[PDB]
RNA sequence: AAAGACCAGGC
């Protein structure tokens, strides 16, 4: 252990296991072992001292980093079967000091207990207040949240690129989000969410969204679709040519328009293209001509964003065309918070119809209160309260899972200092009649994500269309 | 020459290794791109452990 | 020389140092380099 | 991306207040004091600048398609 | 994934700190596809010389 | 018919059935030089 | 091979004869529409324009069908094809076709779907016959199917990316048969369990529970506003329960108008105690519990899932068995509309305040938890010194686990009862629970007092490591904390070990859910 | 059932095949009915 | 069977805010005035956008969306201008629209902020609220943005770009005397800024005979319309809607009789 | 693709009548008003104003479906007082109220500036 | 999961439906006629 | 553009 700590002969990756009762000592140097760093505890004191933290605050232009911390014998990499013989503590300031005797032979201490979570699960604010199924659901849905997936998307030409108009970093954030680079590439917009029953259109899991906010760019996004075409020479006199076919030069012809194409059969960007419009004009010389042009997907109604032409591996002409279409959130789109609270948009009400506070605040999203009890997302309510506190305070809330220094009572006392009800409730006036709603509605900013699942891509209708060649039955898909 | 081995992006032998944010932007590559994936026929492939 | 009641800063500082040194996809890069 | 005008909830002009907010943060004020100085009282407006991330600067690093 | 054995799919105590307990797909792949924790590192291998 | 190169961003006129090589750079990727035909956008 | 073509699922027989892809079928996401009727389904205009119904031109309808043909395929209320007597197809999509627009008796014109059309509406998987019921088309804007929320229960649906099938019958015979067999009102009551599948659920149920209490008094204007949403109202305003000093109708008094005809039913509210029936006030009900409906009027009592829900002898069940399917459909729709529009006035919510108990309650819960932990420690020590006598039929470990689980369950039950007894009448968790709309008492217990013991395979958390649950615990630690009992509640937040144990329990639940799959589907298929 | 002081009337078994080999086929009908009712009504649900 | 007589007191009047109290009127009247503040008030906003060259990193419809939300000074000629639907001319004419032209190219190395000041209008009466500067897009050297836009006349029902007001605060019965909402714990609710009771007590005693009156208002303009002209135009528009309803009802009554 | 245009809440294309008067046969002296392309802004106003009339026995408004832009107003009046006359009187009442309110608000505004 | 363990739910339904030759938990309840029913010693 | 394989995902 001393050699591994000093990294003289044994690298920190190698693990040492002492099975005391079975008298075996096993040392593993093979690849594939899973391991995590852990602080070393000597007697009841950490080996992390104040000087290490002081140097790490100075990490910039000091040439002192995590590697030097490992080389000081302070942290240690421990695998699963070396974790067998170790005794860990949650936090030093709780489990190392003397108390009613439980244990005193602590050999290691965890850096922070929130490190047990993965990438997608670390974005959940207050994940310890949630039912574990809801945490799993949010971890699954976070991959589907729309946003700026990459900064150089303008140069990438890939199918199904979803980019959100105005991503926002969450009001209530976790300290792990900094290391996920989530601040620079957020997926979702903080939204004033009032958990209330308003018109019954948010019932079950559905939500009610502010139409006026939607008109202002709220949860508006772009859908980029890319089309690739390959020129090729397969037959002797058979070849692929990029060109604009005329009315009668080819044998096969579809009633779709071809006038939008340029001289090479490629539409320049800035051309609005609807369903059945031709993207690339390509013909086949049959051993007169055969038209194999590429058309739009049905009812996309987008605008050609970027057109790129190059040479493939073989040296033939290769064309990629990216078509963009702006999709305003409809009442079929799928929206989910950071707690597994998912649902579609029941209906969109304008600012006039939505309920309003004494200050004129109208919720951007209304979710049915019936979701919370059975689905067990208390962290959703706590995040809403913390966001309401932080928007007034001007700071960004800290929702690290295991803080012990952020109580719901403390957040309530913080909120009560800003002239609001300490529990987050707020009196709402009916949008239609103007009468006070007898119950006081729990309203506050909550981080919500627009999911890739949208109604325009899912709606389908069939009436005597194409049939399979073999079964003579309707096609699949 | 016995063949060509696909190169995981941003590894030691990748062309993007050791380049700063400005360098990556000059070559139209996202600085935030974590790398660690392969590019085969233009498709980004990631090996699952 | 110890860090009592200041742990919330120190632990996240060392975590910041760790993720600055390695990153999130250090496993793939290390395996491929090896 | 870029700071959106017309705060979603109410519609107050926040598209012109991003540069001033950044300056106030850069020189003296904390975030809350800067938002108060900008006159953003309702928390719907304060979350509009406070949570904003300016990816427009990152997008400007890449060379333009046409010189 | 088609196998109805539920034991391998369960969250084992050994997954603490190394594999995310919450993040896992829902469906036939529940518990069989695991995402890595933030601090987890995979041993790259070394010669035991 | 003008394409735009991906490195030097210089305008070069090439036609069908000739190869893609931007002059003075020898680059294989071009772009379409957004059209001149106007398209109307609604501000909603 | 041919055997492979014929044998398995997606083979010839199973994949192309017992089941097959069909024409005139549409599918899209569903969103709730409480303002639709029970048997109505919202259909987007594009879906209705694509799907067509063949109609035979007769002297009665030749003018209307001629107008539809004139409108063509472009305008929505039009026609797609014209079928001549010889069977050849005429397409109205390609150019006006002026010579072929003529219609004479005997032709078939394939008009677009219009309001009032009868369609099959299905959500897969189809577990029972109520999972596929005939609906009535109502064209609405945007691109989502919309159904009444009492129809949600039969399909087992929820409006979060749920996707529903729409089959349009193409013949008058099939349409009439589906109308007289599979209409949604005709499928209210189930032969499986002789109970109604459809009930008042979610917002309407909670708002009914709050609306029916004695304290609900409604002014003149509110009563007039509510009454217009009653489809079966006779236009005669009932005399208010209070005439002086000011007129004030009561929630029960207005709800009595919704009750169709003369329905007699007696139910009990969820909060109804068993002491009332034995002692006095049996017919006075000081808490206004129980339910008595006489002559189609709500005499007294507060309604909940026990009255309007899906249960044998429920008020809606009595309405169906007494009046009929059409009147019960109207009863459903009237309840939904009028109660939602009254909830527009009263309103409902959930929040932090509903999940927070009094400090005295927190102290009592903490004292109970400490006492439970002390008892568990005492039991562990007794087992250590071998005074623990094993119960017959059980080993020492078995009886020790039984005693520990008994202590922990007693603690959790006591803490839950203590938390619930502290809930004010305004608390919305209690409102949802007593209304029966959603949630349970254990939900409130886990919210406020204690999450409870976490189990894997019916046992406390196993020793994944060498006789220890996690590296943080000592070996051979059978205490509540080490073996998975969670002292904290969701409001308080779980400790990291408790968080991981809760994660393991949730993983077990998710495995069960993802398994509730192929084998039960196999049971269904084999049985039928 | 053959053992003394054991009730020959009310003594049953949950397994079905042995009842077929022992008590006949109508006894199997009744016993299978009871077993199905027990497995269904255990959760509290009711089936006609 | 006749009107009660409302009175108006105005507490605060600025270039951005108007705080007034309407007394002696029905709840529905105040609520519909508040609704018309948002929906039915006419205003001038950009609706028709044509982009000639756009080398910016924001796509065309993104820039059009940002332009349409830019408020335009509509204090005077919004009444003179006519809806394009009702206008005699096809497309757009000066009597039915206002033409805006933007022509910006970034030549210097430092990033250039394209702001509302870059919008050039044909008429001096409509200015994009610049007597800071509303940011449209940021241009790097070599990027260019040239577009032509026409501004139409519309109201909040069509699109939120035609909303003339920021958050319109409405409040009646600040001291809960009508019990339109019941506080489970009255002591933990902050008192309204219009509260008329002492700090010792929480709410006013219940008033069985009372009805909602003295509706407190706070209308915050977006700068496109002066906040007093917002209320004037709201009252005028609601009166016009009611008068049109009167005309149609009278015509129907004569036709049916 | 199914999104209705923006001008479906107020604009009337060809065919629709702004207001439609249908008698109610269930009770004497009751009428049903169907107002096309209108919302709660007018319905709540009409409902509140009608209730002030002592000769109005029933008054209210409803929106049959929010996705559609329609209002049904049901008015019942005492004998020898037609509901159409009640609606006309309510509308004229509202005209007078709004004119008077605008007049007083303009006076208050003028007083506030330099007063 | 829910000694005297008995297979219940879907596995028990499969056992009954498939007429399994060997049930997972084959049990047999016994009732007593005489004093064995009352007295624990004879039981 | 047919028929396969694989993967990811929704309920
Ligand atoms: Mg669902
Ligand atoms: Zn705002
Ligand atoms: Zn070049
Ligand atoms: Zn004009």
């Amino acid at each position: 252990r001393k050699l591994r700590r000093q990294m003289d002969i044994i690298v920190s990756e190698v693990s040492m296991i002492r099975d005391i009762r079975e008298r075996e000592i096993r040392i593993y140097t093979d690849a594939g072992r899973i391991c995590r760093p852990l602080l070393i505890v000597e007697k009841q004191k950490l080996l992390l001292k104040k000087r290490h933290i002081d140097q790490l605050k100075e990490r910039e232009y000091n040439n002192y980093s995590w590697q030097d911390l490992v080389a000081s014998g302070v942290v240690e990499y421990i695998d699963t079967l070396e974790e067998e013989t170790v005794m860990l503590a949650m936090t030093p300031d709780d489990l190392q000091e003397k108390e009613v005797a439980y244990c005193s032979t602590y050999t290691h201490c965890e850096i922070h207990p929130s490190m047990i979570l993965g990438v997608c699960a670390s974005i959940i604010p207050f994940p310890d207040h949630n039912q574990s199924p809801r945490n799993t659901y949010q971890s699954a849905m976070g991959k589907q949240a729309m946003g700026v997936y990459i900064t150089n998307f303008h140069v990438r030409m890939d199918t199904l690129a979803h980019v959100l108009y105005y991503p926002q970093k969450p009001l209530v954030t976790t300290r792990s989000m900094e290391y996920l680079r989530f601040r620079e590439l957020p997926a979702g917009i903080n939204s004033i969410v009032a958990i209330a029953s308003y018109t019954g259109y948010n019932q079950e899991d559905s939500v009610i969204m502010n139409r006026s906010a939607v008109d202002r760019g709220f949860f508006r996004s772009v859908f980029y679709r890319s089309y690739k075409e390959q020129e090729s020479k397969k037959g002797f006199d058979q070849e692929e040519v990029f060109e604009k076919p005329t009315r009668e030069t080819c044998q096969g012809m579809r009633h779709a328009i071809y006038d939008k194409l340029d001289d090479d059969g490629l539409i320049a960007p800035g051309v609005r293209v609807s369903g059945d419009d031709v993207i690339i004009g390509k013909t086949v010389t049959l051993p007169t001509k055969r038209d194999c042009s590429t058309f739009l997907r049905t009812s996309e109604t987008g605008i050609v964003d970027q057109v790129m032409v190059t040479l493939n591996q073989e040296g033939y002409k290769f064309c990629k065309i990216r078509v963009r279409s702006v999709r305003i959130p409809q009442i079929g789109d799928k929206f989910a918070s950071r707690h597994g609270q998912k649902g579609t948009c029941g209906i969109q009400y304008r600012q006039e119809d939505m309920p309003f506070t004494c200050e004129g605040i109208t919720p951007d999203i209304i979710i049915n209160p019936h979701a919370i009890p059975s689905r067990m997302t208390i962290g959703h309510l706590i995040e809403c309260l913390q966001g309401k506190v932080s928007a007034n305070k001007g700071e960004i809330g800290d929702a690290t899972p295991f803080n012990d220094a952020v109580n719901v009572q403390k957040i309530s006392n913080l909120l009560s200092d800003y002239g609001y009800h300490l529990r987050g409730n707020e009196v709402l006036y009916n949008g239609f009649t103007g009468r006070k709603i007898t119950s006081q509605i729990f309203i506050g900013p909550t981080y919500y994500q627009r999911l890739k699942h949208m109604v325009d891509d899912k709606i389908h209708s069939r009436a005597r269309g194409p049939i399979q060649i073999l079964n003579r039955q309707p096609m699949e898909g | 020459f016995i063949g060509k081995i696909p190169i995981m992006l941003r590894s030691t032998y990748c062309l993007l290794n050791g380049l700063t944010d400005r360098d990556l932007c000059e070559l139209n590559e996202c600085p935030l791109d974590p790398g660690g994936y392969f590019i085969i026929n233009g498709s980004e492939k990631v090996l699952i452990a | 020389e110890i860090t009592p009641d200041l742990w919330q800063e120190a632990c996240w500082i060392v975590i910041s140092s760790y993720f600055d040194e390695k990153g999130l996809v250090r496993q793939q890069l290390d395996s491929f380099d090896e | 991306m870029i700071i959106p005008v017309r705060c979603f909830t109410c519609g107050k002009i926040v598209g012109n207040k991003w540069e001033a907010y950044l300056g106030l943060l850069q020189a003296e004020y904390t975030e809350g004091d800067a938002l108060d100085a900008l006159g953003l009282k309702r928390y719907c407006c304060r979350r509009m600048l406070l949570a904003h991330v300016d990816l427009i600067e990152k997008l400007l690093n890449y060379a333009p398609l046409e010189k | 994934r088609d196998g109805k054995l539920a034991k391998p799919r369960q969250l084992h105590n050994t997954l603490w700190g190394m594999v995310c307990p919450a993040e896992t797909p829902e469906g036939h792949a529940v518990g069989l596809v695991k995402n890595l924790a933030l601090m987890a590192y995979i041993s790259v291998g070394s010669q035991p010389s | 018919m003008i394409y735009i190169c991906g490195e030097c961003h210089t305008e070069n006129e090439i036609k069908s059935r000739d190869p893609i090589r931007c002059r003075e750079c020898g680059y294989r990727i071009m772009y379409k030089k957004r059209t001149k035909r106007l398209v109307v956008f609604d501000a909603r | 091979s041919l055997k492979q073509r014929l044998k398995g699922k997606e083979g010839r027989v199973r994949g192309n004869l017992m089941g097959k892809r069909v024409d005139f079928s549409a599918r899209t996401v569903i969103t709730p529409d409480p303002n639709l009727s029970i048997d109505q389904v919202g259909v987007p205009r594009s879906i209705a324009a694509n799907m067509t119904f063949a109609e035979i031109v007769t002297p009665f309808n030749i003018d209307r069908l001629q107008e539809l043909v004139r409108r063509g395929n472009s305008q929505y209320p039009g026609a797609k094809y014209i079928i001549r007597d010889n069977g050849d197809r005429i397409d109205l999509r390609f150019h006006p076709k002026p010579s072929d627009l003529h219609l004479q008796t005997g032709y078939k014109v394939e008009r677009h779907m219009c309001d009032g059309d009868i369609v099959i509406f299905n959500r897969q998987p189809t577990l029972h016959k109520m999972s596929m019921m005939g609906h009535r088309v109502r064209i609405l804007p945007w691109s989502t199917f919309r159904l009444n929320l009492s129809v949600t229960t039969p399909y087992n649906a929820d409006f979060d990316g749920d996707e529903m099938n729409l089959h349009l019958p193409q013949s008058l015979e099939t349409r009439a048969e589906i109308q007289e067999l599979a209409m949604v009102p005709r499928m209210i009551v189930t032969p499986q369990s002789n109970r109604p599948v459809m009930g008042i659920v979610q917002d309407t149920l909670t708002a009914v529970r709050k609306f029916t209490k004695r304290d609900v008094f409604l002014e003149r204007g509110e009563v007039m506003n509510l009454l217009m949403f009653l489809s079966t109202w006779d236009g005669k305003v009932p005399q208010p329960a209070i005439l002086k000093p000011r007129p004030l109708w009561t929630g029960k008094q207005i709800f009595s108008l919704i009750i169709p005809g003369h329905i007699n039913c007696i139910r009990t509210h969820s909060t109804h105690p068993d002491d009332e029936d034995s002692g006095p006030y049996k017919h006075i009900s000081p808490g206004d519990t129980k339910v008595v409906v006489e002559n189609g009027e709500l005499i007294m009592g507060i309604l909940c899932k026990k009255s309007l829900g899906t249960s044998a002898g429920s008020l809606v069940h009595i309405s169906y068995l007494e009046m009929g399917h059409d009147i019960t459909r109207l009863f459903y729709s009237n309840i939904q509309t009028v109660i939602n529009n009254w909830l527009l006035i009263e309103g409902h919510t959930i929040g932090i305040g509903d999940s927070i108990a009094d400090s005295k309650t927190y102290q009592d819960i903490q004292n109970t938890i400490k006492k439970a932990k002390q008892d568990v420690i005492e039991v562990i020590e007794k087992a250590h010194n071998n005074e623990l006598e094993p119960t017959p039929g059980n080993t020492l470990r078995q009886t020790f686990e039984n005693q520990v689980n008994r202590i922990l369950n007693d603690a959790r039950d006591k803490t839950g009862s203590s938390a619930q007894k502290s809930l004010s009448e305004y608390n919305n968790f209690k409102s949802m629970v007593v209304s029966g709309a959603k949630g349970s008492k254990i939900n409130i217990s886990q919210v406020i007092a204690v999450v409870g013991q976490q189990n894997v395979e019916g046992k406390r958390i196993p020793f994944g490591f060498k006789h220890r649950t996690l590296p943080h615990f000592i070996k051979d630690d059978y205490g509540p904390e080490s073996r998975g009992f969670v002292e904290n509640s969701y409001l308080a937040g779980l400790t990291p070990t408790e968080f991981f144990f809760h994660a393991m329990g949730g993983r077990e639940g998710l495995i069960d859910t993802a398994v509730k799959t192929a084998e039960t589907g196999y049971i269904q298929r084999r049985l039928i | 059932l053959s053992e003394k002081d054991v009730d020959p009337v009310r003594t049953t078994s949950n397994d079905i095949v042995e009842i077929f080999t022992v008590l006949g086929i109508e006894a199997v009908r009744k016993a299978l009915e009871r077993e199905l009712y027990h497995v269904i009504s255990f959760d509290g649900s009711y089936v006609n | 069977p006749y009107a009660n007589q409302p009175t108006v007191r105005i507490t605060e009047l600025t270039d951005e805010n108007v705080k007034f109290i309407i007394e002696n009127t029905d709840l529905a009247v105040a609520n519909s005035i508040r609704r018309v503040f948002i929906a039915e008030v006419p205003i001038i906003a950009i609706d028709w956008v044509q982009i000639d060259a756009n080398s910016s990193v924001l796509h065309d419809e993104f820039i059009a969306h940002r332009l349409g939300l830019i408020p335009l000074i509509s204090d005077d000629i919004v009444d003179k201008l006519q809806y394009s639907r009702d206008c005699t001319c096809e497309e757009f004419c000066p009597e039915c629209s206002v033409e805006f032209t933007l022509d910006v190219r970034c030549n210097e190395d430092q990033t250039r902020h394209v702001t509302s000041r870059d919008l050039i209008s044909n008429s001096p009466r409509v200015i994009p609220v610049t007597s800071d500067d509303i940011l449209i897009v940021k241009l790097r050297k070599g990027q260019e943005l040239r577009l032509r836009a026409y501004a139409k006349k519309g109201f909040g029902k069509e699109h939120a770009k035609w909303n003339p007001t920021a958050g319109v605060a409405f409040e009646y019965d600040p001291d809960n005397a009508l019990r339109h909402t019941v506080y489970p714990k009255p002591e933990e609710w902050p008192k309204s800024e219009y509260s008329e009771l002492d700090e010792d007590e929480s709410q006013a005693p219940y008033d069985p005979n009372g009805k909602p009156e003295r509706f407190y208002y706070n209308v915050e303009s977006c700068g496109s319309l002066r906040p007093e002209t917002i209320v004037l135009s709201a009252l005028s528009g609601l009166k016009k809607k009611l008068s049109d309803l009167q005309t149609q009802l009278s015509h129907e009554i004569q036709s049916d009789v | 693709m199914n999104a209705p245009p923006a001008f479906e809440s107020f604009l009337l294309f060809e065919g629709e009548k702004k207001i439609t008067i249908n008698k109610d046969t269930k009770v004497p002296n009751a009428c049903l008003f169907t107002i096309n392309k209108e919302d709660h802004t007018l319905g709540n106003i009409i409902k509140s104003q009608l209730l002030k009339d002592p000769q109005v026995l029933f008054a209210g408004y409803k929106v049959p479906h929010p996705l559609e832009h329609k209002i049904i107003i049901r008015v019942q009046t005492t004998p020898d007082y037609s509901p159409q006359e009640a609606f006309t009187n309510a509308i004229t009442d509202l005209i007078s109220e709004l004119s008077l309110l605008e007049e007083r608000f303009r006076v208050a505004i003028k007083d506030k500036q330099e007063g | 999961f829910h000694a005297k363990n008995v297979t219940l739910g879907v596995p028990r339904l499969k056992e009954l439906i498939n007429i399994s030759k060997k049930p997972k938990t084959p049990s047999l309840t016994v009732f007593l006629l005489g004093q064995s029913a009352r007295d624990a010693e004879r039981a």
